[PDB]
Parts: C-alpha cells; structure tokens; sequence
C-alpha cells in the first residue's frame, strides 16, 4: 500500500510537471523567436549602414 | 580605328572588378579579354562605365588597359566527350588528358523546361544505400536535397550513389544507364583529386564528369560552376539519356555570389546575401526534370549539397534551397558517432515524390518499414524500466531493424539484395537474434542465397515486383536460414 | 634601375592613396617604399582608383606620415629572403632580421604572392603523423603531408599545445620546420624563441632546424594581413626548391582573416555578415591552396585557429574547417573536468579515420570509444533528474566517467601549469590498450587512468591506493 | 599661404573640416585661434579631418589653423607621482605644475620580440581568491571582465592598496607604483577614489590619469595610450610600474564617436573596423624588459563591462584575446555572499605559477 499510494501519488507529481514544463517551452518559445526576429534585423543594420559609407 | 564599340579602357581596378569606360555595343553576361590574358564577363552595364567581374588575379590588370568583346555569353561545351573527363568551371581541362571534343556548346543561363514537357517522375535512381533506397526514395527529375553538418558524411552518401550506377552504365541498354556529373564548388584541389583516384579505384569515373571551382579560383568561377555543369548533364536530358548532378556544394555558391554582388556596390539583403540570392538556386534546381515522352523521356536527377552550421536548418540559405527540392535526406552528428552510418534522420528526412519513384519490389517489403521507426524513435526513450506487451515488441524490432540499416561506406547493395534483408526486418525473421552477430548476419545470408537461391534473387532484379508465388518462396528461404 | 615617383594623395589611418604620372601606375599587389627619417615605410598596391592614382595598404602604421611625400615603387611585390640562410633567424613581414643578428646572406627573393599548384601537380597520399596524445593520435590522427588545424577560443590553450607538438615531432622530423607567428602574443612567441634555443633545435653558432616568422598584433592590420603569407613563401621554397620535407606552423590563422576584416572596411567595401568581408573564402583559399603535398615536395601544417567567443559557426572557424585534412577543437567544457589537453572527441575528426588507413583494429577500437561517449550527451539528462539508477546500458553509461579521464596525457612543457611530469605515449600502445577497457579494467573507479602513460603505467597508478 | 596654416571649411560635433595644411604631418597636433587644440587623422587630398580637444561654438568658419610640428606627446617621470592629470598630461588637481622629466609620446610601439623575460615576479593583490587561483604577474595582462556594479573596480582598487608594504620599504626592485585610467566615468567618483586612496597613504605611489565622460571624445581615445606612456618611464628605467584601465569599454565608445563623426565606414556594432587593433597596441606595451634593458615591468590590468553577462560580445571578445588571463565576476555570486565575485570556471591565468609565490 505504501509503494502504490506512492505510484498513485508520482502520476499526480508529473501530470502538473508535464503542464508546467508547458508554461516554459511555449513560454520560452516565444522568448526564442522574440530574440531570433531581433538577430536578423540588427544584423542586417550594420550592413545597410556600413553600406551608405 | 579605336571605335569604342568593341574596344574599351580601363577606368578603374581592384577587388576583382574592373569597371571598364565603352565597350558601347555588349551584352549582358557577356566574356570580354583583357591586354593581360585573363578574361572576366561583364555584369553591370551602368550609363557611363561597365563593370566586369574578374576570372583572375586582379594584378593583371591595370588602369587604363585595352578591352576587347568576345561576343559570346557564358557557355560551355557539352556532349558525350566530356565523359571521365576533369574540367574547370568554364570547360577547359585541369586533367592533362589532352583536349576535349566538344559535341556542341551551350549557355550557362538555360531556361528551365516549360510545365507542359514534363512526365510525372517514375523512373528510380536506385543509391544502393540501404537507408536511401528503402526510406527516402529518390526519383528521376527529382531534386533530394542532402542536408547536413560539417564531416558528417554529404559527400560519402552521394559519392556512394554514383558508385551503384556500375551495374547498369556496363550494361548495353542506354534507357538504363544514368550518367553522373559531380560540381566541386569551393572544395580544395587536395580533396577533388582525392576524389577522383577513389572514383578511378571503381571504374565509376568512367562515365562520371567533374566540374571543379575550387577555393583558390575566383568566385564568378564558383558562381558558374554549377549553372555550367547543369548544362553538361542538361545535354543527356535533351538527348533522352539520364544524367544524375550533385552539387558539392550549394552552401559555398551562394558565398561566392555573395562576394560579387557586394564587390559590385549592390543592396545587400538577409546576412548580407543579395536579393535574388534566392532566384539563383531557383533558376539552377529547376533546370532538373523528367521530359515528357513527347521530347525524350530523358531524366535529369540533381542532390544538392548544404553545409549547415551547428544543426541550424532555418537560416536564410538553408530554408532557401529545401523549399524548392522535392524532398530532403538529413544527416545528424549525434547518430553519426553513435555507429548509424549513413546517419539518417527519418524523422525529418523525406522524400515528395517517394513511392511512386521506388521498386515494386521494395515497395511492398518496406511500406510500414517508414512507419515502424518513426514510433520506435519516440518509444526508444523508454529504456529508462518495465514494459508490457503492445510496446515490449516494439522495442524488439527497431533495435535491430536500424541495426542491420548500418551500411559501411563504398559497399552499395543492389535492390535484389535489399528485399531478402528488408523483407526478414519488417515481417521479424531476426528479432530472435544477438545484434552482435546481425551485421556477419547480412553477409552469410546474402552468400547463402546467391548460392543456393539464385532464382530468386535473379526473378526479383529482373521484375521488380514481389509475386505471391515468389514472396511465398522468399518466407521459406528465410526461415530455413534462421534455422542454421 | 629605373626609379618610379610618385605623390602620397591622402593618409586615411593605415589606408595611403598614391599618385602617379600616366602609364607608370605600379600594378596591385605591388610594394611601395617610402623614406622616413626613422627609417623606411612599406605599402602594398591595392586598387587603381582611377586618374592615375592607387590605393595601397600599409604595412607600418603611417603616424606621422606628410602629405605629397615621394614613394619609389620597387617593381613587384614585397620580396622576402629564401633558402638556406633563413633558417634560425626570426624576419618580419617586409623580411629582415629582427633577431639582431646582422642581415641575411640570402642568394635569392621570391614575392609572397605566387600562384598555389594546380589541380595536375597534386599529389593524393595518406600517410599517418604519429603525434603521442592519446586523446588525438588514436580518434583523431594527423596526416603527414595533410592539413592539420585545431580550433579553440581563448583559454583553451592553444598555444601551448602546439608547443608540446613542436617537442615531440619537429625534432623528429627529418627535415625543415617554419613557425609563422600571426597576431598572437608577443610575449608567448618570446617565449618559444627562449625555449627553442635550449632546447638544441635553434644555434647561433650551430646548425638551425627551424626558421622563423613573427608578425604579432601589437602591429597594423596591413602587416598581419600579410605576415601569413611571408613565412608560407619561405616554408613554399624548401618544398619546391629544396626538395624536403616542411613542417609548417602557423598561429594564429584567424588573425589572418581578422586582419582582413580590420582594413576591408577601411578600403571602401559594404561589409558581410558578421561584419567580416566580402573576400573571405577566396582570401582563406588563396592561402590555404598554397600549403599543399605536389610531386616535388610535402608540406605537414599544424595551424592553430581562434574561435571568436567559442562560437564555431562564425564565418572565421568556419570557412577554416573545410581546409583541413584533420582537426583538433579545443573547447572550454573539457578542461574544467581536469583531463588535458582540453580536446573534443566529439567535434575533432580526421579523414585518416578509415579501415583501410590506421588498419581495421584501430578503426574498430576508435568507432567503439565514440559509441560510448556520445549517449551521456544525450542521456545526460536523466542523470541531473534522477542519476545512475534507471541505466537498465547501465554498463556502458559508467564507461564514459572512465574512458573520458584515461583519455588525458600528461606534458613536459606544461611543468608551470600542473607540475607533474609528462607522458609521451606512442600509436599501436594506445590501441592495445583501449580495446581492454572496452569492461576488463572497470575494478578502479576514478582515479587510475588519470594523468598517465600508456597501459603499463595504469598499473603502477592503481597500486597508490588513493 | 596654407603651408603651415589652413581655415576652416566647415566645424561641429567635435569634427573639424580644413583647408590648406599642406604640410601637415598625420596624427599631428594643431591649435586653433579661439584657443581650442585638435588633431588630424585624415590628410584628404582637398582638407583635413581635425577632431577638436575641446568645445565646438570656439570654431567659426574661416577660423585660422595653427600647426604644432608636435605628434600627440606627454610629460613623464617621478615628478607625476601623488598628482591627478587629464590626458594632455596637464595637473588637473591644482597643485601647481608637475616636474617634467622627459616627454614620451602617446602612440609608443611595443617592445619587439627579443628585448623580453618570462614573467616570473608575482603581483601579491592581497586579495585570496585572485592570488590563490588566478595571480597576476609583472609584465602580464589579465583583464577584469564583468556586468556593471560586480565590484570590477573594487578587486583593482585593493591591488593598489596592498603594494603598500613594498612602497614605503627600502627596496626599489620590491616596489610597484601604479597607474590609474580613468575613462569615461563621471568626475564626482573619481574624487571619491583618490579620497580612498589618501585615506590608506597610497596617493604617494599613485599617478592618475582621469578622461571623465565629460571631456571630449578624443581625450578618452588617447587617455589609456598617455597613460601607458605615464607607466612606461618606469618601465624603461628599471622599476615597476602596474597600470588599471577602467574603464576600457567606454574607450571604444569614444573612439567609435571619433570614426563615425569623421565618416570612417562602420564595422560591427557600428564600431569601427580598426577596433581590434585599438587594443591590441595599447595592451602589447605592458609587458617585462629583459635584463639587457634592465629587467622593467608594466603590468596591465584593463577592465571591460559586459551586458547581461555576456562575454561573447564583439568588444569582450575582442580584448579577451589579448589578454594573458581573465577574471570573469558574476552578479549572481555576487550577491549570494562570494566576493569578489570571481568565477573559478571562466577565470584563468595563463601566466600561472610561474609567477605565483613558491
């Protein structure tokens, strides 16, 4: 009983990790993209500008 | 008479671009030779000055030199005399073998075929690669991108694919055979030659053709290289021959371009890249295809080839090319040490065209062989502790199915070889056997029916399909080698 | 001889423009001297700007420098000593002895810049270079007459790898060796010249071994630009000429296209990505071409290459890659663990790696050590939620805390570093003695395969119990 | 004539357009005739690109150039010590002239390669982490490179501090005097070091060059370059000299304002393409003599501020590999108790023990 209540107990521990590891690949996700948009355009800035010379 | 038409003076030098006063009556694209002896093709045709992109060392020229027209835009001889023959991007030899009889010339910028001339691609290129021919099938007038990392095996998996192509370039009949070109695009000379000598080692270069613009030689030469040999094998398409062309690689053209178009002050784009960085690799890849029966029924098969850096496949290149190839064959780092050689990732590695362009025979031993991998890859992490039945099974078979995938490199396995070892996987002949011993296993087992079944192998290379008679038989012969 | 003249237009930093009279424009890649009353200034022909005037590059930082001064062109491009005499004589870019040791009984002065063979004159061969790094000799083996290169940001110790390799094969070598020092540290090149000289491989009275080539960073752009390319004509002309084997060294090789970033900009050109530019796989091509094996000569190079903040997809590690036969990264990751030299057996790999090269045992025993390895990476993962308890594979998982410390090879040049004394290993020891790891010696945890020789020394560090 | 002198085409933001000068000398200084000196860094073929010492409403148009006949020089000697100076080299602190013993220029080449000994005498910064782990040695650069408010600063200042025991002592080969930069900080702080420092009997054995914020641009650009040379006299004649560049950062930031303003092509992050070199001819200059020119040291221990704790940044990057070493203070550590907050993982010390007390 004490090994079942504890199985019973590690699916309930991991089915709010699961949807917390949720709140954080898509949280971070976004995080990425936010970042890789950003990358792109400041990386093309200093070309336009080195360009205009 | 220096009537300023056909003749030209050197306004400016440097950077290896030459902007050139006159030179009134030229055309765009067009060669011109410079008083030094290198010549160079002229790209920008501004109001006053004309800018023409060097084929040289830019110390040759000097200021205020002479100019002359050639009257010719950048073309190349074509034909069957370039065959086993080494030759740079212009079509000149580098191998020594002596000059070359040319069979007609043609551009380097071809338009690629109408929509109507085309035939829907059936026609396989069988790589001899177990992994390729049974997961990612590659059709005649396709375009199967091998997309990957630095020194994780590219060039070994096309290289591999020419190789197969002696079974039937020895053979008599022409609709059969399936002629190579190999583009060399930024590669040092140690490593083309090297190439070479290990085409030369199997007689496969024999009816192969190299196309070499190496680091060294100036970038408009890495830039025509592969424009100028897709015209090499657009001549056997034409001709209602197969030619198969590897771009080795793309990844180092588009540099390339990207070097000419900066030198010559034009708006740079995405990571420097200009705007039609894009419509350059358009206008090549979609020069292969399968002619319609109207015309030749020729194929022109091409696999690029995209150097990615650090797994990165959505940079602006990368994403570039794979959105106009008919499929792609990725290859990892991560299962390249781990023993799976070719590594291939199947989960993203995927071919459009795929059943329509694959043996019959292979076809039908291999249908869910895709699907089996693709759930075994997700259920392998379960290796960390109990399992029931529906995924205790599971494990079993994929842990020797990409076992027996294994295929060491220069040993290209002909489809009547394939099937016996694709058909004991699927239905499971060996999931009761070591894995230690399932790599000797394809040996003997070939040996074995080469030797006492070679009916049914030699019923399988000719068909191509798997009769109920004959898939019965090959479930008997199977079992019985199980058994010893 | 017949003196050209020429006006200094404009001094834009390290970029010098020079007019000229018409039709006595020097060609690019030139050298123009100028006298200064300190001594005398070197600029190399560039680009033809247009109305009789060119652009050059210095090679000496033009501080100082007055506006219309007389500039003499010489002819062709900035001819340096070679042959016998350069050996143990440390020369700048322009070529002269900055060793202090009078000047240089040179018979002949070939340019820097010279066509590199031709696809004809090349000559495929795959022979092995012994090294004794066990981390390096058995999964990543050099190729004498290859081109060998190891890449690493800073603190990797790069340069003082390459100082251990200098120990052990170039006085093995039978033959020239030429260190070129680009860009790097001035104080760290000092110290291989201090070395080298007790070491019994630099006589000044004596016979000279090695020849040298320093450029370091303490000096403009244009010079480290082109430093790369005067120690390459020297090492070029005991290949060729000579008809010996060369030993080329070259640290550091990023300097060389960092050095073309610096004055790209400055020459007018629209920057490339990463603010690099626009000539950098033709510029790397132009100079690794050049160090190749042909039919007359072999030349084995061990270039050093610095990672601009470790990150290996910048333009400058990445365009050096693909011009190496082999490869030995250095990553920052390794060293924290203890094991050195700090190599990445899972990014450095060699084309010599094949059956039918090391012979079909080292080939197997090499495949089995990377299996091993590369599943922590990946199952690494459940060992920081949980540890080594759900390794069904469990014996195999413990083999990388095991194999990855036996990998490590102690030094004799790094005695300030650790203070232990070194361990030169030699090829079939290290062989024979990973496919007996591969679990046979699984009885010592830890410690016993640390910092040792080859297998006869695991048994002499397993009997101090620690 | 426009031989010697030039008027001005066109003047703002520090920059300074001029035509004539035809025999100027590149990198010269020049005086204007309202009082505020320049210099030239582009001899175009019709003008000259001057950057002003000073503030711009002084320039007019037409305004009459002078020339110096001097390239950018500094006074150096003993007399220096205990004083604070700008980067012209001129007592700031107001406490009468400084005796000059010799003027060394601002844009000295580094010592070649043969006039050089291996570092092998320790710099004790009293401080246990960074002389137990990462020391520093004469002759040696090890940078500090760090977030804003990691106490960057902090580890250099008590470096200072320690030498004391071998300051006041007998001994003159023991002794280290130091060499403080202070660039692009604000005014009002670098008062509240030398107040420190006068408060532990240090100003003695100290020379501080201070370019704050609100100097011009080109006086932060040359500020590190005059105080190498402030160092270097020490260097050369036998003594030990140790130099804190603080902070480094805000040097490119200047120098970065200079080229942009002159129309100099942008490189990365706008800086511009010669940023590298920058740094690379001012570190070089600290190093240790050979016993031939008398066994003289200078030690280097420039100071770089990163964003978000991120080294691999262009400038971080940049003078990271120049450097003999790194000690890399985190902000995290920092306030979990660890100071100074050095990381043993990312600092190191290519020098090693070879410098170290037995």
């Amino acid at each position: 009983q004490g090994y079942a209540a504890e199985i019973s107990a590690r699916r309930n521990a991991m089915d709010n990790a699961s949807k917390n590891a949720g709140d954080m690949i898509n949280r971070y996700s976004i995080l990425y993209n936010r970042t890789r948009q950003a990358v792109i355009t400041n990386e093309l800035v200093d070309i336009i500008t080195g360009a205009s010379s | 008479e220096a009537n300023l038409n056909e003749t030209g003076r050197v306004l400016a030098v440097g950077d290896g671009i030459a902007r050139v006063f006159g030179l009134n009556n030229i055309q765009a694209e067009e060669l011109v030779e410079f008083s030094s002896g290198v010549k160079g093709m002229a790209l920008n045709l501004e109001p006053g000055q004309v800018g023409i992109v060097l084929f040289g060392s830019d110390r040759l020229v000097k200021e205020g030199e002479l100019v002359k027209r050639t009257g010719n835009i950048v073309d190349v001889p074509v034909g069957p005399g370039l065959l086993g023959r080494v030759v740079d991007a212009l079509g000149n030899p580098i191998d020594g073998k002596g000059p070359i009889d040319a069979a007609g010339r043609s551009r380097a910028q071809v338009k690629a075929p109408g929509i109507l001339p085309r035939r829907s691609v059936h026609e396989p290129v069988q790589t001899g690669l177990k992994a390729v021919d049974a997961l990612v099938p590659i059709g005649r007038g396709q375009r199967e991108l091998i997309i990957g990392d630095r020194q994780t095996g590219k060039t070994a998996v096309a290289l591999d694919t020419i190789l197969n192509q002696k079974r039937w370039n020895n053979g008599s009949d022409e609709s059969k055979k399936l002629y190579c070109v190999y583009v060399a695009v930024g590669q040092k000379r140690s490593t083309v030659a090297q190439l070479v000598q290990t085409l030369e080692q199997h007689d496969a270069m024999k009816y192969s053709i190299i196309v070499a613009a190496t680091a060294s030689e100036a970038a408009p030469l890495q830039y025509l290289a592969p424009f100028t040999a897709a015209s090499i094998g657009e001549w056997f398409r034409d001709n209602g021959k197969h030619a198969l062309i590897v771009y080795d690689d793309l990844s180092k053209q588009a540099v390339a371009y990207r070097q000419l178009s900066l030198l010559l002050r034009r708006p740079p784009g995405r990571e420097a890249y200009p705007g039609d960085v894009f419509y350059l690799h358009s206008r090549l890849l979609e020069r292969a295809a399968k002619l319609s029966e109207k015309e030749g029924s020729g194929s022109l098969t091409a696999l690029p080839v995209i150097e990615t850096q650090g797994g990165d496949v959505s940079a602006y290149i990368p994403t570039n090319v794979i959105s106009i190839t008919d499929g792609q064959i990725f290859l990892e780092a991560e299962l390249f040490y781990k023993g799976i050689r070719p590594a291939i990732n199947v989960g993203l590695s995927v071919s459009r065209v795929g059943s329509a362009a694959q043996v019959k025979a292979l076809k039908q031993v291999a249908g869910s062989l895709k699907l089996f991998l693709a759930q075994y890859r997700e259920v392998a992490a379960f290796a960390q502790s109990d399992l029931d039945a529906s995924t205790k099974q599971t494990l079993v078979r994929g842990e020797r199915l990409t076992q027996l995938l294994k295929q060491n490199q220069y040993s290209p396995l002909a489809t009547e070889e394939q099937v016996p070892l694709i058909y004991a996987g699927v239905n499971g002949h060996l999931d009761g056997i070591e894995l230690s011993r399932i790599g000797e296993f394809e040996s003997s087992f070939l040996s074995y029916l080469k030797s006492n079944h070679n009916e049914l192998l030699t019923e399988i290379r000719e068909k191509g399909e798997l009769s109920k008679e004959l898939l019965a038989s090959l479930k008997s012969a199977t079992e019985s080698f199980v058994a010893t | 001889s017949t003196p050209i003249t020429g006006k200094v237009t404009a001094v834009i930093g390290a970029i010098v423009d020079v007019h000229f009279e018409q039709s006595e424009l020097p060609a690019i890649l030139n050298a123009l001297e100028i006298k200064t009353p300190q001594g005398k200034l070197v600029l190399e022909v560039a680009q033809h700007l247009g109305e009789n005037t060119v652009r050059t590059i210095a090679m000496d930082g033009t501080e100082g420098l007055v506006r219309g001064e007389k500039v003499l062109d010489t002819g062709g491009p900035i001819s340096v000593p070679v042959g016998r005499e350069t050996l143990g004589r440390i020369i700048n870019v322009i070529g002269e002895p900055i060793d202090e040791r009078g000047p240089i009984k040179s018979k002949l002065r070939k340019p820097i810049h010279a066509d590199p063979p031709s696809f004809a004159e090349q000559s495929t061969s795959a022979e092995i270079l012994e090294t004794g790094i066990k981390v390096v000799d058995l999964l990543a083996p050099y190729a004498r007459g290859g081109k060998i290169g190891l890449f690493g940001g800073a603190g990797v110790g790069k340069t003082v790898f390459i100082q251990e390799l200098i120990n052990n094969i170039a006085k093995a070598h039978g033959g020239f060796s030429v260190f070129t020092g680009v860009g790097e540290r001035t104080r760290e090149g000092n110290d291989l010249y201090r070395e080298m000289k007790e070491t019994g491989v630099i006589n000044l009275e004596g016979e000279s071994k090695v020849a040298l080539v320093f450029g370091q960073m303490n000096e403009p752009p244009g010079a480290r630009a082109r430093v790369a390319l005067t120690g390459l004509t020297i090492a070029e002309y005991f290949r060729d000429e000579e008809g010996q084997d060369v030993l080329l060294f070259i640290d550091n090789i990023f300097r060389f296209t960092q050095a073309g970033s610096e004055v790209s900009a400055l020459l007018g050109r629209i920057p490339s990505a990463v603010g690099y530019q626009p000539t950098l796989a033709t510029d790397m091509g132009l100079l690794q071409e050049r160090i190749t094996t042909t039919k007359k000569g072999s030349v084995t190079s061990v270039q050093a290459v610095y990672v601009p903040a470790d990150d290996l997809t910048d333009p400058a590690p990445a365009t050096t890659f693909a011009h190496l036969d082999a490869t030995t990264v250095l990553s920052r990751g390794i060293s924290e663990l203890g094991i050195y030299p700090a190599v990445d057996p899972l990014d450095s790999k060699s084309r010599l790696l094949d059956a039918a090269v090391v012979g079909q045992e080292h080939y197997d025993v090499a495949s089995k050590v990377q299996e091993t390895l590369q599943t922590y990476k990946s199952l690494q993962d459940i060992i920081a939620i949980l540890g080594m308890d759900e390794l069904s594979d469990k014996l195999t998982v413990e083999r990388a805390r095991k194999i990855q410390r036996f990998l490590s090879q102690p030094f004799a040049v790094a005695e300030v570093f650790t203070g232990i004394p070194g361990k030169l290993v030699r090829l079939k020891d290290t062989v024979a003695s990973f496919k007996a790891v591969l679990g046979k010696y699984d009885n010592i945890p830890e410690h016993a395969f640390y910092m040792v020789g080859g297998i006869e020394d695991v048994v002499a560090k397993a009997e101090k119990l620690a």
